[PDB]
């Protein structure tokens, strides 16, 4: 598993950081902060070693550090690292990847 | 014109900004001779919303403690965790702080708080329009008063360090 | 798995787009928009790699990109790709496909 | 699997059509349409490929197209094919067959 | 399994002690005790032998004694050892480790 | 398994007796009996043969007779043997042992 800010996720957990909320629209219209919901786009910054789905070996997580991912609305655990927000999900919770 | 309790008429002149809200807790008393809290060269933190959480009151106290200056918190209400923090820092380490309710009931309360902000040179927090938050406080967002006297039933702010142009502009707005 | 607008579903998730709601009847009578429910017919635009149902290998999804399928009423996750609506299901949520 | 009206059920699902409701009794007494409940007799018109119950192979569905079967009261999904009612069940939901 | 205070956890349970609650802020502001929630940071002081996830062998716990771990909000059992507070979790309850 | 007082528990069940409630404090202060809750410390007096967790063999229980154990708050069954209180648990319910 890969660590981040000296934090290593256990088992199949994935630590991400949510993308910055959009403050202005595409035409220059400023948005209230309290009307901005949780940003479902994230980048993977830490990955656990992986659980043991089959017998005898460790299944690796399907995402690596640096992947852009789409998070679900529910299922994230708040984690504070060096006074900064991060979110811990199970590997099966992440909906999809943005490939480039 | 009001009732007097004596035999003769007397004239009282109320200078500065005095309103009918005293201290929230009686532990802020530092001058026992009149049972009042007296500070000189004090910061002023103004909140249009209530202060009841730790995170909304720590950085203002950190600014006050780092600058070694007294803090007056005028809000709708200070209660619960923030009030217990204020009293604990007052009694144990001797932090120069006092908390006062914001006078008025409705739009007049917001208008009076904005007038205090303009007079003192500070900013109103927890407002509807601009949405300034108490978690992000800078030293320039705090008003400055040369003198503050807080009794049980009233508070009084003297020689606030606001901008004269701001005060004249607010006065002309009130006139219009 | 196959990607779509540089979005790749993880595991056995399938990304589809719902078909266009019918606005007029066969006899030429216009319908209110608010009386149109969710269209249960869709075409598959993205497929995940597939989960590991058996031991040691990856099971592919039963549908490929370009299949028209019949969606269930509940079980789809809203996904916005280039300001356009898309829906993400599981592989087993899908009822059936139309063959031609 | 076998298709029907260009519709193929996925996995172990079975598409049937419910038998016609009885309108008159055996002595010539006509019945209200509201009092006629859902007919639990059906004929199988489409079968899916079948799920993978054991490891490595596909288990076929226990019913074929043309079998007359007895349906449970709950558990059927409404499917409209060429403006006609059809019902989709799981293979284990069907109670039994009528063999001749 | 490793014991501690003459106490040995059974199965895959992990015995930790919660880190000391922060009493003053970084700017020297004293905090009330009742406003201090449960400290989610802990150090591992005892580990069980481990359950048998696979067939025939014992799976060891993923954490050893002395590891700095991040606890979840719920899932800990209060254990008193020599008049001192300790908390017993499952192995899979632990979110992550602080590696150095 | 090992029996106790002509009673042998079946499968992975463990029969214990709770330790005596503390009547006086360490400073000489007597306590009311109604304020003393269930004593979670116990000694194992009987064990079952164990269940069959794996295929073909019987898994023995992890505790033996005479082991000082820490019980959970809930999950015990009252058993009266020769007019004396005893409590029956599942093997997985016991939190840990006191090893000396």
């Amino acid at each position: 598993g890969q660590a981040f800010r000296k934090f290593l996720p256990l088992f199949d957990r994935v630590l991400v950081e949510r993308s910055a909320a959009e403050t202005v629209t595409k035409g220059g219209i400023m948005l209230p902060e309290k009307s901005q919901g949780k940003v479902l786009q994230a980048t993977v910054v830490a990955v656990g070693s992986g659980s043991k789905g089959k017998g005898g070996e460790i299944q690796p997580v399907s995402v690596k550090v640096g992947d852009k991912v789409l998070l679900p609305e529910y299922g994230g655990t708040k984690v504070v690292l060096d006074d900064k927000d991060y979110f811990l999900f199970r590997d099966g919770d992440i909906l999809g990847k943005y490939v480039d | 014109v009001k009732d007097g309790k004596t035999l003769n008429d007397e004239l009282e002149i109320i200078e500065g900004m005095k309103f009918d809200r005293g201290y929230i807790s009686p532990y802020f008393i530092n001058t026992s001779k009149g049972q009042k809290c007296e500070f000189q060269d004090a910061y002023v933190l103004l909140s249009e919303k209530k202060i009841s959480s730790i995170q909304s009151i720590v950085p203002a106290l950190e600014i006050a403690n780092a600058h070694r200056k007294p803090l007056v918190i005028i809000a709708e209400d200070v209660d619960g965790e923030a009030l217990s923090t204020l009293v604990l820092n007052r009694l144990k380490v001797g932090l120069q702080v006092v908390a006062v309710k914001a006078p008025g009931f409705g739009d007049n309360r917001k208008n009076q708080l904005k007038d205090m902000a303009i007079a003192t040179g500070g900013a109103v927090f927890g407002e509807e329009g601009l949405t300034l938050n108490l978690e992000d406080v800078q030293p320039h967002d705090l008003g400055k008063v040369g003198e503050v006297i807080v009794t049980k039933d009233d508070a009084m702010l003297l020689k606030g360090k606001g901008d004269k142009a701001q005060i004249e502009k607010r006065i002309q707005e009130i006139i219009e």
